[PDB]
């Protein structure tokens, strides 16, 4: 079974940078919708859904290779 | 406008008062898609059957005929099963039954109420006034029925008493 | 907003008038009948809706209720299983002993002897042995009472019910508009994270609660009757922490990402429970959740209401190449207006799907005790195959009615419908090519290998003793599966099945799965699968592609989906519709797949089940005689079909005596068939004209007119009597077969 | 009119037109633009007065029992059987509320959070605004406090009067 | 009983089955209470 760790600083510290990378990335990429003007709540809630994908794929995967 | 009953819920449009004991309740829409006809017809059929079965829990604890044995009411379906007295009542209710199929196209034609069985031998209402007090007062005892005779087959499953005894201690 | 509700209210009157008036739907039909040809028209077309009325809007609503009425029947027929099992069959007798009671769960009664049907099945139990699947099904979800199947059974009652008021008040009283069914995003969004996201997982919530702790206790011996109720289960996290620990830790892991703690019920075991043969339960429910989990992700790719969300048009759009012109251009308009190229597409995907159900349920079996119940494996291997098959020929029928009707060139210039249509010819003639080489290299083999045979030189045949045609990148590809656990599955505690490779699951000293190589006669036979399905291909394709017009008939959109023919002149354009390119693919459908049921039911039988005894060999059941006598068709005739149906033929006095009654009866009913085939409409015409005369002679003429069945009809009826004689046939000499020997 | 927080200014709804009951001009995530107006008014009145319900009752418990023997009371009356049979009733009543809400989704003239139930007459004439935002007040405070001694409790295991005494 | 639903119930499948399945109940219940009758008893 591989590895994962109990909830920690580092956990949330991951979380919180992949939701705020994937709200910049949907901030840029968003086609229909001064640089948060127009940004909406299923805007938001699209990329903080994102941002907690990414966030456990990242988490799951650096406590996979031990990084933690 | 609104519920009489539910002042909170609108009123169901087709509840408009035609039919006795209306207070505009019906929150799952059911005269909204159903036959009103139809479904006053199941109701007063379903609450005389009630009537009927309360005042059997009653009489027919205090009192049994001699020439059957004594248990019962419930235990009296499933001994009737198989002695056969139930295969009468049921052949017999089915019988009067077909007329009631009769009774209820002649409803869906409009040339009968949904409860008229022109059933009144002792001639007990005498003018309008008095059929539609007596109107209200079924439909209430119908409905009132209806609950007391599940709360009476209920609580004997649970408790193995009968409401009589079951008055006298808790 | 842009995707909302939109509904007419009391669009059509509930009422009893156009019950009285056959063929109301039809302009053509609604003026009644003259001739006899009347009535077949009237059952012929009366579901096609776009030939009733050109309005999208009806046609989709009566599209929705129809639906809503066979979702109906599913229900009542599940919950008919349901009864059935409940009240007659002997399921918890086998749940008692699996291995040992044959499952039953049909008792006929007595009339003229036919109580003789009512076999011994074990479990002090007499009746009709069953092989659809559903006690393993019931064992697996944990059902362990009668009283559950009662429940299960009023459950499938009420939801029956259900559809059948949904669909009278989504036609008659609240029907939806066009637009509102014009929301492809919308539909794929709410059937993808809705109706399969959240089914998959509701459905791992009732494996990890309910199916887990269950099977548990049933593999480790305790009695059903001695088993927690499901609710216990539910309330009491004791009980379940007792054989699951990780569940003492509740919900806190999941939602920390701390998952690895759920390890316990949450597995990638692979291979077999060694106790019953099939999955691994825990292995299911993680499978089930991962597919839950991808499935509401992929529910919110398409736009909607708001702004994010993907473009469907504008993703078809913008993939175009060099090759291809505009590319998928148009292909959005005709899949949001065209309900034929929907049911084209899906039909072949549900056919294939049925097809890939087939193969990983042989090979993986998923239910307790099924692995081992041979009847049960080959009934639901052929019935899926037979759903599949039957699926992909509609997909192409639909295809070419899309073509013959909805298909319109202005709207479909020069993308890939329309470039696909200008070199239909180099498609078709290298496919008949391909087929052509596929025919020769595949089945000449068979008859030079009969030749060789005969002429008594065993030295010059195709045979793993003789010139081989090894199936090396088969073999190759089992080997990989059979080193993956551990190398590029390292997860994985074993394979994912052992027909690839390992180790002899056996179940009750039988086996439930072993390997299953690969050699010279299973080279020949899936090459034979592979001409056999390119010939199929082959006459739906050019039934598809040249059905609006071709060198012969340039004019052929206007005769039709369905004509019989476009006269005696060019030669002759008998079964020149895609209709009858669709009549003649279900003929080359049926060929594939019966080959492709004879290929699993002789490699099984011999290759793979049989008794386990002492010192650990395996005796199949017919002792492995498909190496050296399937690479002839005197081996498939003498040692597969004249072997294996004495089990049908010797079946009278005993309770599988009605597969042989029905196993005679589909020789008749598939003979009878050829009488339509092969004959043609004028002269039974003429025939009936002289039975007319000898009514007129009497005065006892019909007023309606009998006419001989249409050209189309003749063919159909002919097609249908064959496909049921033939399946017919197939289905009673395997049943009696594997009831018998399995 | 009134703006929570200056530089966010008052969110251009069809809620924050002075009508509704209790605005302060606070939505910084313009929730309201997004759902329905009438159903996040009818879900605050009634997680207000749910809550109410529980604070009240988590004082009133503390200071005294029914004659006749937190989140272990749950627990404990689920294994009674008393949570079932006060499941019931709210549901049923929850039922009709659901009809009450579809209504008004649909467009009938009750407004949110009002059940047409005055026995006393308090609300009749002009007060009811005014105690309609006494309502929404208390209610907000309401699921403030509960929250307070719930998660107090998860610490202490101990009531939030009874830890305020000691 | 409404007269469009009684021409339904007139009409050829439904009529068709109808008399098949009252001839199959006759010849099914004849053989249950008279069984095995090859010949006519004389
Ligand atoms: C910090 C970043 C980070 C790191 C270090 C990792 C690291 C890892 N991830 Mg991870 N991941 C991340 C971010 C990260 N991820 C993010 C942001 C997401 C999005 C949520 C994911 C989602 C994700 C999933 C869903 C999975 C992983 C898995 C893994 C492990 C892969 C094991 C392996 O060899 O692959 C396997 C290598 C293969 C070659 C296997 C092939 C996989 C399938 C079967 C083939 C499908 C391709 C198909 C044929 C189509 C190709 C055809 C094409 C021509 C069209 C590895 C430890 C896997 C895991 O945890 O396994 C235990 C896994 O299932 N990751
Ligand atoms: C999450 C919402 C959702 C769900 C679950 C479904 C589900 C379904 N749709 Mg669908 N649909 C949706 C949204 C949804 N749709 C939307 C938004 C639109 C408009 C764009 C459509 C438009 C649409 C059309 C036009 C058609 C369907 C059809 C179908 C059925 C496909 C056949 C099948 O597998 O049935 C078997 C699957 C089942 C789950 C059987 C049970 C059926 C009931 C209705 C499920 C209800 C579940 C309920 C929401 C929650 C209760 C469960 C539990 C908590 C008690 C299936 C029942 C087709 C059909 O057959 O219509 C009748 C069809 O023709 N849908
Ligand atoms: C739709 C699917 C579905 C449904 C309705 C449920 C329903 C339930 N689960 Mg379950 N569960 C599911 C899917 C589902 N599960 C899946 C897919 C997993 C795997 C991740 C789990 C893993 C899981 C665990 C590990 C536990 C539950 C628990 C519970 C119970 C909730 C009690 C609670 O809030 O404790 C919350 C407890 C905290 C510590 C917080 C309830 C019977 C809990 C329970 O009571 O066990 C029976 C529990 O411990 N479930
Ligand atoms: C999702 C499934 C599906 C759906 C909804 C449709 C829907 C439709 N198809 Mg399609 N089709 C399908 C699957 C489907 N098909 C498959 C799988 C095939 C391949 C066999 C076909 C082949 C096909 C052809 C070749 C044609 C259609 C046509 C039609 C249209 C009219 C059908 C009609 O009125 O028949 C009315 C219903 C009947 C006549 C009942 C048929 C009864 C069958 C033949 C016998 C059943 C035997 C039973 C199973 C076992 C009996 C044994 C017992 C006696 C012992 C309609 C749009 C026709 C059309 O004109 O389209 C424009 C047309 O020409 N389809
Ligand atoms: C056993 C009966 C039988 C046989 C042998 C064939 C043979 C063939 N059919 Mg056919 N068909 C049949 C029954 C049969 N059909 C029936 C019952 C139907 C009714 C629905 C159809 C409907 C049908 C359609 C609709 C189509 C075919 C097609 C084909 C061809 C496939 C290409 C191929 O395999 O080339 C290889 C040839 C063979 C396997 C034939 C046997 C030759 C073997 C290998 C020995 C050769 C020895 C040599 C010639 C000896 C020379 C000796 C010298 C003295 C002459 C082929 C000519 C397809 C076609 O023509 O396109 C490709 C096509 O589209 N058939
Ligand atoms: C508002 C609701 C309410 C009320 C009025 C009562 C009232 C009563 N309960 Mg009671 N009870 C309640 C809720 C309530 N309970 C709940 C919610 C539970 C479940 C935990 C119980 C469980 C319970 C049990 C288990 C018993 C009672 C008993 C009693 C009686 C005690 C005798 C007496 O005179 O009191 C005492 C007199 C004074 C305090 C005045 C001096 C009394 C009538 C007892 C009883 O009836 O004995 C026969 C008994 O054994 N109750
Ligand atoms: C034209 C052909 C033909 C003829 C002449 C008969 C004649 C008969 N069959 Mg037969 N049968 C036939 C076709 C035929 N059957 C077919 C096609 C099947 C298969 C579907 C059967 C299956 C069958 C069974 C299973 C049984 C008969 C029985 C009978 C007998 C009828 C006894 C009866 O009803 O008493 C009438 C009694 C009255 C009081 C009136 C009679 C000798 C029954 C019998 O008694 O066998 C000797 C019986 O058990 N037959
Ligand atoms: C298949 C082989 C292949 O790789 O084709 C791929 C190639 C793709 O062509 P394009 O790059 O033009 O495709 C762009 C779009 O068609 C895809 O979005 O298709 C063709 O060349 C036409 C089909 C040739 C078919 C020959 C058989
Ligand atoms: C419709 C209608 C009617 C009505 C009505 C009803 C049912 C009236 C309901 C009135 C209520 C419920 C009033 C408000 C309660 C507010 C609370 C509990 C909020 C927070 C408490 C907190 C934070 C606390 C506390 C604390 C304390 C003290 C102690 C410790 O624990 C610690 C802590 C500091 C946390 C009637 C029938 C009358 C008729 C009328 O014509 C109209
Ligand atoms: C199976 C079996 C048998 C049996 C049996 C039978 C007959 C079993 C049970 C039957 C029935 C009818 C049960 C339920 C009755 C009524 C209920 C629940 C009413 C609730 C009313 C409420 C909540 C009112 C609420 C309300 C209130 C307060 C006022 C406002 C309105 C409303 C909101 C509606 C035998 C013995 C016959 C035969 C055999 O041997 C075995
Ligand atoms: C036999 C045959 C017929 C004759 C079939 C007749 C016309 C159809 C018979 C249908 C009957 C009347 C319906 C069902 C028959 C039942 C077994 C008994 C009759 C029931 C009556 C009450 C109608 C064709 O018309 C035909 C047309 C084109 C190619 C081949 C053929 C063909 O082979
Ligand atoms: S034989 Fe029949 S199908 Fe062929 S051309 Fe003549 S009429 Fe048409």
């Amino acid at each position: 079974v591989p590895q994962t760790v109990a909830w920690s600083a580092k956990t949330g510290a991951v979380m919180v940078l992949s939701n705020i990378l994937c709200i910049v990335a949907g901030r840029y990429v968003i086609q229909v919708k001064g640089s948060f003007a127009g940004f909406g709540l299923p805007e938001l809630l699209a990329s903080t859904s994102l941002g907690h994908i990414v966030g456990s794929g990242a988490i799951l995967g650096l406590s996979y290779v031990g990084v933690l | 406008d609104f519920s009489a009953a539910v002042p909170f819920l609108k009123r169901p449009t087709n509840l408009d008062g035609q039919y006795i004991g209306d207070v505009g309740f019906d929150p799952l829409g059911f005269s909204d898609v159903f036959d009103l006809r139809v479904l006053r017809e199941a109701e007063l059929k379903h609450g005389r059957f009630a009537m009927l079965a309360t005042l059997g829990f009653i009489v027919q604890e205090l009192y049994t005929f001699p020439f059957f044995p004594k248990m019962a009411p419930v235990d009296a379906h499933d001994y009737f099963v198989k002695q056969g007295g139930g295969s009468q009542i049921i052949f017999w209710i089915s019988f009067v039954e077909l007329f009631g199929v009769v009774a209820l196209f002649e409803t869906l034609q409009g040339k009968r109420e949904p409860g008229d069985f022109a059933f009144d031998p002792l001639g007990l209402a005498k003018d309008e006034a008095t059929l539609e007090r007596y109107r209200l007062a079924e439909v209430k005892h119908a409905r009132l029925a209806m609950i007391a005779i599940g709360g009476f087959i209920h609580q004997y499953w649970v408790t193995k008493q009968t409401v009589l005894e079951q008055l006298g201690n808790f | 907003k842009k995707v909302s509700i939109t509904v007419d209210r009391d669009p059509v009157a509930t009422s009893f008038e156009k019950w009285a008036q056959p063929g109301h739907f039809s302009r053509t039909l609604a003026k009644g009948p003259k001739t006899t040809t009347w009535i077949w028209n009237l059952h012929a077309d009366v579901h096609d809706f776009d030939s009733h009325t050109n309005s999208l809007e009806d046609i989709s609503r009566k599209i929705f209720s129809a639906h809503f009425g066979q979702l109906s029947i599913i229900f009542l027929w599940l919950s008919g299983m349901y009864f059935h099992g409940a009240r007659f069959s002997n399921y918890s007798a086998w749940l008692s002993n699996p291995t040992a009671v044959k499952p039953s769960a049909q008792v006929v009664w007595p009339i003229v002897g036919q109580e003789i049907l009512n076999g011994d099945v074990g479990g002090g139990f007499q009746g009709v042995q069953v092989t659809s699947g559903f006690f393993q099904i019931w064992r697996a979800s944990g059902i362990t009472s009668e009283v559950e199947l009662y429940w299960c059974a009023l459950a499938g009652l009420l939801m029956s019910g259900l559809m059948i008021f949904a669909g009278w008040f989504h036609y008659h009283k609240a029907a939806p508009k066009l637009e509102w069914f014009q929301n492809a995003e919308s539909m794929l969004n709410h059937h993808l994270s809705g109706l399969l996201g959240l089914g998959c997982l509701s459905w791992a919530g009732h494996q990890i609660h309910i199916s887990l702790p269950v099977n548990k206790l049933l593999d480790a011996g305790v009695a059903p009757q001695e088993i927690p109720l499901p609710h216990e289960f539910l309330v009491n996290r004791d009980l379940m922490a007792q054989l699951y620990p990780s569940f003492s830790k509740g919900l806190v892991p999941f939602f920390t990402l701390n998952w690895s703690e759920y390890s316990d019920f949450l597995t990638f075991k692979g291979g077999l429970n060694p106790v019953t043969g099939g999955l691994w339960l825990s292995d299911t429910a993680h499978h089930h959740l991962a597919l839950a989990v991808l499935f509401i992700v992929a529910g919110h790719m398409y736009r909607t209401n708001w702004g994010i969300g993907h473009s469907m048009k504008e993703i078809l759009e913008a993939h175009k190449g060099p090759f291809t012109g505009e590319g998928h251009k148009g292909l959005y308009e005709i899949l949001t207006t065209s309900w034929h190229a929907q049911l084209a597409i899906n039909l072949a995907m549900m056919g294939s799907v049925s097809i890939i159900v087939a193969h990983h349920m042989y090979a993986m079996p998923p239910y307790p005790y099924i692995a081992t119940d041979y009847p049960t494996q080959l009934s639901i291997f052929t019935h899926h195959m037979w759903i599949g098959g039957f699926c992909v020929v509609g997909g192409a029928a639909h295809a070419g009615i899309f073509m013959v009707r909805d298909y319109n060139p202005a709207q479909n210039y020069n993308n890939l419908l329309d470039r696909v249509i200008r070199h239909r010819d180099a498609i078709i003639s290298h496919l008949n090519w391909i087929c052509i080489f596929l025919g020769f290299h595949s089945f000449g083999l068979y008859i030079h290998n009969d030749t060789m045979r005969a002429l008594g030189r065993t030295q010059d045949m195709f045979s793993d003793t003789a010139i081989q045609l090894k199936p090396v990148f088969a073999q190759w590809v089992q080997s990989i599966h059979t080193l993956a656990p551990g190398n590029t599955t390292p997860n994985a505690l074993a394979t994912a099945s052992y027909a690839f490779g390992g180790d002899v699951v056996a179940v009750g000293n039988k086996v439930a799965m072993m390997p299953i190589s690969l050699g010279t006669a299973d080279f020949m036979v899936h090459h034979i699968h592979a001409f056999t399905i390119h010939v199929t291909v082959l006459i739906l394709l050019k039934g598809v592609l040249f059905s609006r017009n071709s060198r012969l008939i340039p004019d052929k959109a206007n005769l039709g989906f369905r004509f019989p023919c476009d006269g005696p002149g060019r030669g002759g354009t008998c079964q020149s519709s895609a209709w009858d390119s669709v009549f003649l693919g279900l003929f080359w459908m049926y060929n594939c797949i019966s080959v492709v049921i004879f290929h699993f039911s002789w490699k099984m039988q011999s290759d793979v089940w049989g008794t386990v005894q002492a010192d650990g060999t395996v005796t199949h059941i017919t002792g492995g005689n498909f190496a050296q006598s399937a690479i002839t068709i005197n081996g498939w005739l003498r040692d597969f079909l004249w072997a294996q149906a004495s089990q049908v033929i010797q079946s009278y006095g005993s309770a599988l005596s009605a597969y042989g009654l029905i196993f005679l009866g589909a020789h008749f009913i598939w003979a009878f068939s050829l009488m339509f085939l092969f004959s043609g409409r004028g002269y039974w015409q003429e025939l009936i004209e002289s039975i007319v005369w000898a009514h007129n002679k009497l005065n006892v003429a019909p007023a309606i007119q009998p006419r001989a069945l249409s050209i189309t009809q003749g063919r159909a009826v002919g097609l249908a009597h064959y496909l049921l004689g033939g399946i017919g046939t197939t289905w009673a000499f395997f049943l009696a077969r594997i009831i018998s020997v399995g | 009119m009134p703006v929570a927080i200056p530089p966010l200014g008052r969110p251009e709804t069809d809620m924050f037109d002075g009508s509704v009951p209790g605005d302060a001009g606070f939505d910084p995530l313009v929730i309201s633009g997004w759902l329905d107006s009438r159903w996040l008014r009818e879900a605050e009145v009634k997680h207000g007065r749910v809550a109410m319900l529980a604070a009240a009752g988590c004082i009133a418990q503390d200071l005294f029992t029914f004659p006749g023997v937190m989140s272990a009371l749950h627990d404990a009356a689920v294994k009674a059987g008393s949570m079932q049979q006060m499941l019931w009733p709210i549901a049923i009543l929850e039922t009709i509320s659901i009809a009450a809400t579809i209504q008004m989704l649909q467009g009938s003239g009750r407004a949110p959070g009002d059940f047409g139930f005055d026995p006393l007459g308090l609300g009749k004439g002009a007060k009811a605004e005014r105690m309609a935002l006494c309502e929404i007040k208390n209610g907000r405070l309401a699921m403030i406090g509960f929250s307070g001694m719930m998660h107090h409790y998860f610490i202490t295991g101990k009531g939030p009067i009874e830890l305020l005494t000691s | 009983m409404d007269s469009n639903f009684l021409k339904y119930l007139s009409t050829a499948p439904v009529l068709f089955t109808v008399w098949l399945s009252f001839t199959a109940s006759f010849i099914i219940e004849a053989n249950r209470f008279f069984p095995d009758m090859l010949y006519f008893p004389m």
